[PDB]
């Protein structure tokens, strides 16, 4: 009974973790894709900065 | 490519 | 951005297919299926090292002639043969003076297109006016139509 | 043994996906922090854009 409770806790755990792992994996990929975009916005933000700053110059 | 492939990095 | 193709012209093709599989794992878990920042990152990680996405995207753009911004698999093979030691040694000012007194047969301090043309025709390779033309233009940053001596250093900086 | 093995195997499943959640969690935190900074860089670059755009004016 305890091993089955453990089967359920280690399996539920695995599923909770798979759910968490998936949430974290999606957040990982979401933040990674969005990081690339945030970096591209930084490149663009720096790019527009340079275009206007260069005009300033 | 060696730190990647080991033996398989023969020309790499 | 091209010298890597020139080096694979000197290299083999088995390395190309090894890098095909490389690129494949270089995008193992990719967002774009090509090498963006994090793809090159997990490349370095499987390499046992940890890079930053800036130089990642930069080596991505270090070949970027057109502004492609990404690592095409072709551009990928370019980037991967970038790291093999194929042609080195960065030719520069001294031997370039030694050779520019010649390349400036006109001794202008500036290679006119005359000398560049003639010495290309002498190079033994096929000589297009795309050759002589691009060569005049890359030499001549002042774009005087003549490759200045330091414009000649430009002209023969590193080209093994 | 089956229940305990279910627990043990699901626990190993969990260890791998927990380690994955941890890797994904660390990576999403890294990517999130990096996103925040890439975005802060972009915002800073946008602030600089505006500083230079108004100074351009």
């Amino acid at each position: 009974e305890e091993a089955e409770k453990a089967a359920d806790e280690s399996e539920r755990g695995m599923k909770v973790i798979e759910s968490r792992a998936q949430k974290d994996e999606e957040k990982m990929e979401i933040q990674e894709i969005q990081l690339k975009e945030a970096k591209h916005i930084a490149e663009d933000a720096d790019r527009k900065y340079e275009e206007v700053a260069r005009k300033l110059v | 490519m060696q730190a990647l492939l080991g033996a398989r990095a023969k020309e790499s | 951005d091209d010298i890597y193709k020139a080096a694979v012209e000197q290299l083999t093709e088995e390395q190309k297919n090894e890098f095909k599989a490389a690129f494949d794992i270089f995008v193992l878990g990719a967002e774009d299926g090509c090498i963006s920042t994090k793809e090159l990152g997990k490349v370095m990680r499987m390499l046992g090292q940890n890079p930053t996405p800036e130089e990642l995207q930069e080596m991505i753009d270090e070949v970027d002639e057109d502004g492609s911004g990404t690592v095409d698999f072709d551009e990928f093979l370019v980037m991967m043969v970038r790291c093999m030691k194929d042609d080195s040694k960065g030719k520069s000012e001294e031997e370039l003076s030694d050779l520019f007194r010649m390349f400036d047969k006109n001794a202008d301090g500036y290679i006119d297109l005359d000398e560049l043309k003639i010495m290309l025709q002498a190079t033994g390779e096929t000589i297009t006016e795309d050759d002589i033309e691009e060569l005049m233009k890359d030499g001549d940053k002042n774009n005087d139509g003549r490759i200045d001596y330091d414009e000649f250093l430009e002209f023969m900086k590193g080209v093994e």
